[PDB]
RNA sequence: CCCACCCAUACCCCGCCCUCAGGGUAGAAACGAUGCCCUGAGGAGUAGGCGGCCGUGGAGGUCAGUGACGAAGCCUAGGGCG
RNA sequence: GGGACCGAGGACCGCGCUCUGCAAGGAUGCUGGCGUAAUGGUCACCAGCGACCCGUCUUGAAACACGGACCAAGGAGUCAAGGUUUUGCGCGAGUGUUUGGGUGUAAAACCCGCACGCGUAAGGUGAGAGCUUCGGCGCAUCAUCGACC
RNA sequence: GAGACCGAUAGCGCACAAGUAGAGUGAUCGAAAGAUGAAAAGCACUUUGAAAAGAGGGUUAAAUAGCACGUGAAAUUGUUGAAAGGGAAGCGCUUGUGACCAGACUUGCGCCCGGCGGAUCAUCCGGUGUUCUCACCGGUGCACUCCGCCGGGCUCAGGCCAG
């Protein structure tokens, strides 16, 4: 059971990776490369109204 | 082969077998060749031998590379600063041992000759003076060269 | 079209397989080639009259490699999307339907490939 | 900025959802790939200016990327369907790729793709009857 | 070395840019920059604001100090002078102090734009020992 | 299922026996003895073997078998009388003949087209042996099957010209 | 003593594989730049060192992958690639 | 004059010549038969030539010795702690959230208070990469003379 | 309640009437062993056999699933087919014979005629889109211009082996 199942990652690196993932999600070709069918959707960083 | 002959062969640029080169006759070079007596056959080449060796099996050392000597432009770009601008100039410098013979010889890649047409003498590993093929054949090296080419 | 692109003649330096040593004598040793590590083994030391050893010297020509005797390179296709993927390489690639494709899907693949001009390696499997 | 076609190629040259890889070659399923080959030259989703030709019911539908609309996928592709003459489609496609400097390196590939799609739309010849040989023939 | 050991796409882009520059220019500046981009982290020690300040204390003011390394802040300096610094990466305090002194932070691609042959550039390295 | 699957089942007769407690080697030898014969000849031969009037040749499994003049009928010296195997084959041959009678085939023109003896799963016994060992006595049973059946151009232009000329002249 | 002849993986010429070395390739009609083009040289190998590939069980993503019109396994004096 | 083996490359570029062209930086032209098992390939056998039975162990090497009836499946440098070298990554005189606490779509993910671990609180002579307004500036580091604790 | 675990030589010794069968005076030691089929629909009846079973027949999608039951390898064996064999076989190179096979080709392109049959000849006008000069529709075109077919002719390129 003592196999060291968990990995300790610096929180700064975790936040760096999250920021990079957010920028990639903002990028439009990267969605198509990841396999998302985004062709009938405008404004890749979609903002839908909070009142809706 | 002992280390002294091993070093002399390396310096005469005779790394392979049937691997002729040109040497300027001098006390130091003659002593080197005389020490390496048991492994090489050497002699005095003539104009036809030099001309055919340069024309048929003439390659140049260009930036450390073997380039077939198909162009007087190659000859000029490599030996032009010594006044050698053509293959006729190179043949003349080799035959009539000129001031830049060292430069011409080194530019010439060692000639990779084929085995003689007709073979060597029945036992090739004695001296020419004892019915073999080794050593100093003064003018018969020409016939050996025609056999080699 | 059906005819492949013009190419240099296909030369194969060696046509028979590289048989593992003593695989003829033992049934537990499969014929797949294995490197013999014995320091006295004659096949490793390369004594004459023994089995040959694979080497990069037997490598096939770079501009001829991986192509069939017809001159096409095989491409494993599973569906009509794969043959439409081969659309642009009519004279260079041939289509090979995967073994797990059903009869109707094979019929559709052959139909689309014959529309596209793409050669089919196994066009007559389930006919 | 931080993103460009070079960055996208850096991220995606080793793996795509469009990437199919076999022993005889590497291909791409991307609709903006004129030769279905994995390369920066032909990576349509990577390059800012790109072309793609798809079959229509009778003719060819040509899509081109709008550089002022990369952020808007629903309005990012200039689509024109050319359903007139083979020679006229080639003329128009070669102009869309080479006259005003939008991918003249892809002009030849685009014309070839249009030609291939039209030949595919052309009616197809019946098979020659199969001839048996040797043991099968005598069997 | 032909391919960098790093997996950083932006360092790869810089490597391509400076490879093109080294091939198409007579600049030993570009050649050395490409070599220092290829070397690893332990061979690219940090350069401090103190080291740069005393390397500009002489008549080398009003210049572009290029360091292929990370520039670190030094608390031992009460004052930072105006200076044209370009480097791979800065610390937050190094950026803040340089920008408060009145200099400008510069990246290596920018330095390639303004100074593609290394003119008026002071090329510096950090302490190895 | 039967090994010989090339025989149509409507024109032949068949018989099978499985897990038969008889020596596999002797049964194989006597099956080879009667293979390819007519039914009456085989039945008479098997009865003669039981009566020790004729013996089967031992071909493969023939270790240390005495020599008998009867073996001269086979051009061999090692002949032996496997009574038990003979009785088993008589039983199966009579069953096959009865199946032929049911099917309506002519019994006087039947030959033993196929006969096969295979090894059945081995059975166990144990006996007491010296030096602390127990000697296993696996018996060696066999399967038997048999089937009886009724006994019943691209020539060259030069070649084409040569043939035309030779035909005319 | 003399002449001709026989042949080694040796030597000479040519092709092909790989490795190494030296060059070219962006106001991009532009590229699996980890690519392609040119030139030259080299090739035994134990301990050992380095690299790239092949295969197995399971996990995340993806191919809107295959499949009772037959997945997987298994057999094959039937083929293709390396 | 006779014979053999080979034809790599794939628009033009070059060196040349005997220049309306050419044997000059690598083969074209003409023709015939067949267009199918004909070439080609895989198996089995014959034929000529070649060819010690594998591994371990010892020794300078052999020989000896040891293991090997056959097949299927299983089968042997792994995990943890503590050191240390190198490579990649983040922050950088600082660095480390995950003891614990606060959220949570709940063993995930996200956030954090006070501690704590480890680390941190001056030259001359000559070279020298790289710049230069070509007058000279001079990283790192080195040899010597230095300065201070 | 769960798992980036194992999947019947694995995982607890035990997925089964397993701490069972069995061994030991006793303390104790301690296995092997899962799978028909959707549903038994687990073969009525006839015939041979003393019987076990066999052969017909029948159930089933399947008996190439018959409670020796999913799939069913190798070692080993039988039968048939082909072949080899004067004191070992097996293996490498190269033919030859016999048997058995994968490819390749079935014509493609382009010009000269005639017959046609149709719909998207050039230019111009409006709208739309766009890389702001390129296109797309709708009208115009009225068929010495386009686009497909047929009956012919010619060119070039096409497979194998060769001179």
């Amino acid at each position: 059971i003592w196999r060291k199942w968990h990995v300790k990652i610096n929180q700064g690196q975790k936040r760096f990776a999250t920021a990079s993932a957010l920028a990639a999600s903002a990028v439009a070709p990267l969605l198509m490369a990841r396999g998302h069918q985004v062709s009938t959707v405008p404004e890749v960083p979609l903002v839908v109204d909070s009142a809706a | 082969i002992p280390p002294k002959p091993r070093k002399i062969l390396q310096l005469l640029r005779l790394r392979q077998i049937n691997n002729g080169v040109f040497v300027k006759v001098t006390k130091a070079t003659a002593e080197m060749i005389k020490i390496v007596e048991p492994w090489v056959a050497y002699g005095y080449p003539n104009l036809k031998s030099v001309r055919e060796l340069i024309y048929k099996r003439g390659y140049g050392k260009v930036n450390g590379q073997r380039i077939p000597l198909t162009d007087n432009a190659i000859i000029e770009e490599n030996l032009g600063k010594y006044g050698i601008i053509c293959i006729e100039d190179l043949i003349h410098e080799i035959f009539t041992v000129g001031p830049n013979f060292k430069q011409a010889a080194n530019f010439l890649w060692p000639f990779k000759l084929s085995n003689p047409n007709g073979g060597f003498r029945p036992r090739k590993f004695k001296h020419f003076i004892e019915g073999g093929d080794l050593g100093n054949r003064e003018e018969h090296i020409n016939a050996l060269i025609r056999a080699m080419n | 079209m059906v005819a492949a692109k013009k190419h240099v003649p296909i030369v194969k330096k060696r046509t028979k397989r590289f048989m593992r040593h003593q695989s003829d004598r033992f049934k537990c040793l499969d014929s797949a080639w294995r490197k013999p590590k014995g320091i006295d083994n004659r096949v490793r030391r390369r004594f004459k009259g023994n089995l040959a050893m694979p080497s990069i010297g037997y490598g096939s020509n770079k501009k001829t490699k991986h192509m069939m005797p017809s001159g096409h390179k095989a491409f494993l296709v599973h569906n009509v999307k794969d043959v439409e993927l081969l659309l642009m390489h009519n004279r260079t690639y041939a289509a090979e339907i995967a073994h797990n494709v059903s009869s109707r899907k094979r019929i559709d693949i052959i139909t689309r490939a014959k529309q596209l001009g793409v050669k089919v390696t196994n066009a007559k499997a389930k006919v | 900025s931080n993103v460009s076609a070079d960055l996208i190629w850096e991220v995606s040259r080793n793996y795509n959802s469009f990437l199919v890889k076999q022993r005889t070659g590497t291909f791409s399923r991307d609709a903006l790939n004129l030769t279905n080959q994995h390369s920066r030259k032909h990576a349509g989703f990577v390059n800012d200016k790109a072309l793609g030709i798809v079959p229509a019911e009778k003719g060819v539908k040509v899509i081109a990327k709008k550089v002022k609309a990369a952020n808007k996928p629903a309005s990012s592709l200039y689509t024109v369907t050319y359903k007139s003459t083979a020679r006229k489609a080639y003329k128009a496609i070669a102009s869309q790729a080479a006259k005003h400097g939008y991918r003249a390196d892809l002009r030849q590939a685009a014309v070839a793709r249009a030609s291939a799609i039209l030949r595919s739309q052309r009616p197809v010849k019946p098979e020659p009857p199969k001839k048996l040989r040797g043991a099968a023939a005598r069997r | 070395r032909k391919a960098p050991k790093s997996d950083n796409v932006y360092l790869k882009l810089l490597v391509k840019l400076y490879r093109f520059l080294a091939r198409r220019t007579e600049a030993p500046f570009n050649k050395v920059v490409l070599r220092r981009l290829f070397m690893s982290r332990i061979n690219r020690p940090p350069v401090s604001l103190s080291r740069i300040a005393r390397n500009l204390k002489n008549g080398n003011e009003k210049k572009t100090v290029v360091v292929v390394a990370t520039v670190t802040d030094d608390n031992r300096l009460l004052q930072v002078p105006k200076m044209e610094v370009a480097a791979l990466r800065f610390t937050a305090k190094a950026r803040a102090r340089i920008e408060a002194a009145g200099g400008r932070t510069l990246t290596l691609d920018q330095l390639a734009l303004e100074k593609p042959t290394g003119a008026n550039t002071l090329l510096l390295r950090g302490p190895k020992n | 299922r039967y090994a010989a699957t090339e025989i149509a089942p409507t024109k032949s007769a068949r018989a099978r026996g499985s897990y038969l407690r008889v020596s596999f080697k002797n049964t194989r030898e006597t099956a080879q003895a009667i293979n390819g014969w007519k039914l009456q000849r085989a039945l008479t031969f098997l009865q003669n073997v039981i009566d020790k009037k004729e013996a089967v040749p031992m071909r493969r499994y023939a270790g240390s078998t005495g020599r008998t003049a009867q073996g001269k009928q086979w051009g061999v010296s090692r002949a032996r009388w496997p009574v038990k195997s003979a009785q088993f084959l008589i039983g199966l041959l009579k069953n096959a003949e009865a199946n032929a009678d049911a099917k309506g085939l002519d019994t006087g023109n039947l030959i033993i087209k196929h006969i096969q003896v295979n090894q059945a799963p081995k059975q166990r016994r144990r006996t007491y042996r010296a030096h602390g060992r127990i000697n296993p006595y696996m018996s060696n049973p066999c399967h038997i099957e048999l089937i009886l059946t009724e006994a019943e151009s691209h020539l060259s232009s030069r070649q084409r010209g040569v043939r035309i000329r030779r035909a005319l002249t």
